[PDB]
Parts: C-alpha cells; structure tokens; sequence
C-alpha cells in the first residue's frame, strides 16, 4: 500500500495545492471542497495498479509521470470545467494517469533499473514511500570475465575496459589496469580516466595476463575484467 | 577455567570456513573481518547479494529497502559469516548461534536505519508465502514502516534472524556485548568479549 510516485515531484504538490486553493473557490460549491481533497489526497496516497513492483523509479521515469499528470491537469483548468462535470473529468484523468504511469513503471523496471550485467552499477533511485533520494548498489556476479586477445607482432594492442553501461553509473573513479607476472605480484601500468590501454607495436614480451579495475566512491571496484594476451610471431 | 575451547573458532554451517584465517580481499562490509574470517571472498561477495544464495531469503519482500537500511542488513551478515569470535554463542540445531549480545548502539543505528524502510511481519524465523522459491508476504500481510512490526530496536535484533541476536542493555566498550560492525582502522572490539565469555566470569 504504497503512493502514487508522481508526488514525489514538487510542481504536482504545488499544482494541487493550486488546484485546491486558486480553482476549487471559483468551480466547486464549498460545502464540497473538504472533502474532494480528502478524496485526492488519497488517490495520490496509494498506487495499486502494481512484474512485482519495487517502489522505486528513477528521475526520468518520474519526470515523464508529472509532466504527463501537470499537462493534463492544466488542460482540465484552463478549461474553466466546474461542478459534477469536473468532479468527474479530474477523478476520471487521475485513473487514466495512474495506468499510464503504470506502464512507464513497468518499462522502468525492465529497461532501466540495474541494467548492467556484470559487475556492480550504482544509480540514483527515488524510493516513492518517502520521496527521498539514494543511490542503490546493482550486483551481478563479481566478475566481467576474460577477455581472449591475440594480436600481431608488431600492430597495436588496445584493452578495451568500458561497457555499456558505465557513463551512466554514479560514484565511478579510475580504471585501473594491472599486468599479472607468474611470481603472483602485479604492475600498475596505467591509472586513469581512460577506458582502454593502447600499447604500440607489441613485441612477445606484451605476451600474458592483464586486469581492468574499474574504481568506486566505495570500498571495492565497479568491474573487473581480465585480458589474456597471445603474439602471433 | 577459560574456555579456549570456545575462542577463535567457526560454526559448522554450511558457508563456514572450517577455521578462520586472514583473506587477502574480502567484499565491502565484510573487509573488517579480512584480518582472521569464517568467510571466504565468495561468501563476502555473496552477503551482499538481493537475495543472497546463502539463504534465499527476500529482503524485497515488501519492495527494496533504503540502502542505510540495506547496508545494516549485509553487515549482519558479515558478522555472522565472518566473525572468529562467536564460540560461546554456538549450539546445535550443524551448527547455528544463539542469543549474542549486540550493543544497544549496533541495535539502536540498525532501528533508526530501518524506519522508513517497509515489511510485513514481526516474525521473520517463519510463517512466509514460500511458493516462489522465495518467501513472499503471505496472503493478507501488510506492507508498513519496520518501526510499526519493531517497535523496538530489540524487537529488531532479536526476531530477523531467529534470535541469533540479543539485543543488550550493555552499551558498546563494557567489553560486554558484541559490535555486527566496527571501523577496521581501530581494530577488533570483540575479541576481549569472547575472552571474557569463554571463561564467562
Ligand atoms: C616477478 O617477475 C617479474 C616478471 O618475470 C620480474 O620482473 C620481477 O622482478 C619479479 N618480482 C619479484 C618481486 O621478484
Ligand atoms: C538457493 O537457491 C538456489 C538456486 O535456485 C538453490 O539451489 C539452493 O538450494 C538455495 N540455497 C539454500 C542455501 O537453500
Ligand atoms: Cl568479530
């Protein structure tokens, strides 16, 4: 039992405090007006029409939803509608609205949320119960896996660390990419914004293991990819 | 006299290391514990899956939780994963761990943390919808705020995990009660409290 998302924008409290104090004088008897808030007000808290719904909805979603809602409501108050007629239209619009914005929920859900698939993704949700805004972690396995690389002698070998879906994870640092020497110790090699490593004319020495370590604001790393390179003499 | 017997061991589960020992990675929440664990870097991993293979059962339940909330949760389960200094809780059912004593800090910060976040029962140990492979909030149970089915922190320490915890009127440094969470930096408070208890003076 859960609200309606779309009130967790400002402009849609603020649009109905509107409606209740600048429209509902001039277009409903006041005998009406407690209670058509009262009847508002709760249709705003409590969404039932949710795939298990998770409660959460990112800014995108929830924007699409409000300017959807504000638009139409608007058009119901500039379109000066008064008594049962609009006691009608508005109740009307705002179960129409709850099932459009059902759907883009809905395809939130399977579009949008933890789209990663590997690795960890973190991304700012809106969670609708309280309106308040945090930054989930999206696990999937630990690992990327490796890559098979055979390049060569002599062309340029570039490690390709970046997916998808990293420009759009918050807290992300450095790409961090390590060489993996048979003793067990590694070298840094490279530490930076930059999502590949390029090395040129790559002799047998370059032969062997590589990893991508892609840096959080948090303890451990966003994705971890290793490379196993082989020169074709 | 003292009970060594009962020091620097793990519980026979079936994640458990058999003995604890260092771990050069452990995951996130887990890292206080890589010093001397009971878990292995997978099971680290693991804690902080939704849904973690490890018990199969849904924190969603009643939509995500906040992740302040989240988090209390996973360090919960490092705790129990990782901890070497659980001996005088362990009993028989194989294994499990009965009535540790959590500072009223580590049950009051879970509280407070959990709020906002919603559930629908007060009795996690059992009596779920289970037909998913996953528990599910059986037919009729109410989704509200965690302080409505906690009213307590006790409630909450005690009842999510089948009294595995106590919530303690002793407050964090008695040397009395055990932290699910401590900074790495300034090293282990729990070791003194087996001590303690392991001769239980
Ligand atoms: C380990 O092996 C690498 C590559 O063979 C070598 O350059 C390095 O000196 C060795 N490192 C140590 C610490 O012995
Ligand atoms: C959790 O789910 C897996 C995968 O479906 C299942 O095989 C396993 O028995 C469950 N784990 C536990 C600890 O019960
Ligand atoms: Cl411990």
């Amino acid at each position: 039992r859960s609200p309606w998302c779309v009130i967790c924008d400002p402009s849609v409290v603020l649009a109905l405090k509107s409606l209740e104090k600048d429209y509902l004088p001039g277009h409903l008897d006041a005998k009406h007006h407690k209670a058509m808030m009262e009847r508002v007000e709760n249709a705003v808290k409590d969404f039932q029409e949710l795939d298990a719904y998770m409660g959460v909805v990112d800014e995108a979603t929830l924007q699409k939803g409000s300017w959807s809602l504000l638009k139409d409501l608007k058009r119901i108050t500039d379109s000066d509608v008064k008594g049962d007629l609009f006691v009608k239209e508005l109740f009307w619009m705002l179960h129409l609205q709850k099932e459009t914005f059902a759907t883009y929920v809905a395809r939130f859900q399977k579009e949008a949320y933890c789209p990663n698939k590997c690795g960890v993704m973190l991304q700012t949700l809106i969670w609708c119960k309280n309106c308040k805004k945090e930054v989930h972690a999206c696990r999937k396995s630990y690992d990327c896996g490796e890559r098979n690389v055979e390049v060569p002698q002599m062309e340029d070998m570039i490690l390709d660390c970046e997916l998808n879906w990293h420009q759009a994870s918050e807290g992300l640092t450095d790409y961090s990419f390590y060489r993996v020497w048979g003793n067990n110790t590694e070298t840094l090699v490279s530490k930076g914004k930059e999502a590949t490593l390029t090395k040129p004319m790559v002799g047998p020495e370059d032969a062997g293991s590589y990893r991508c370590e892609l840096g959080s604001v948090n303890s451990s790393p966003a994705t971890i990819i290793n490379f196993h390179v082989t020169v074709l003499p | 006299p003292w009970g060594d017997e009962l020091l620097n061991i793990c519980m026979n589960a079936k994640h458990h290391k058999r003995v604890p020992s260092p771990e050069d990675k452990l995951y996130e929440e887990c890292i206080p514990w890589k010093d001397n664990a009971c878990c292995t870097l997978t099971t680290s991993w693991e804690a902080h899956l939704d849904v973690s293979p490890l018990y199969n059962f849904s924190l969603f339940h009643c939509g995500l939780l906040m992740p302040g909330c989240r988090k209390h949760f996973i360090q919960a389960i490092c705790f129990y994963e990782c901890s070497p200094n659980l001996g005088p809780w362990i009993q028989p059912v194989g294994e499990r761990v009965v009535n540790v004593p959590l500072c009223q800090e580590d049950c009051e910060e879970w509280w407070e943390d959990c709020r906002m976040s919603y559930t629908c029962k007060s009795n996690w140990r059992g009596g779920w919808d289970w037909s998913q492979g996953k528990n599910r909030c059986p037919k009729g149970a109410q989704c509200l705020p965690f302080s409505h089915y906690f009213p307590t922190p006790a409630d909450l320490c005690e009842k999510t995990w089948s009294n595995s915890f106590k919530a303690s009127p002793e407050r964090r440094n008695s040397g009395r009660c055990l932290q699910k969470w401590f900074e790495p930096a300034q090293g282990n408070p729990n070791v003194a409290v087996a001590r303690l208890f392991a001769s239980e003076f």
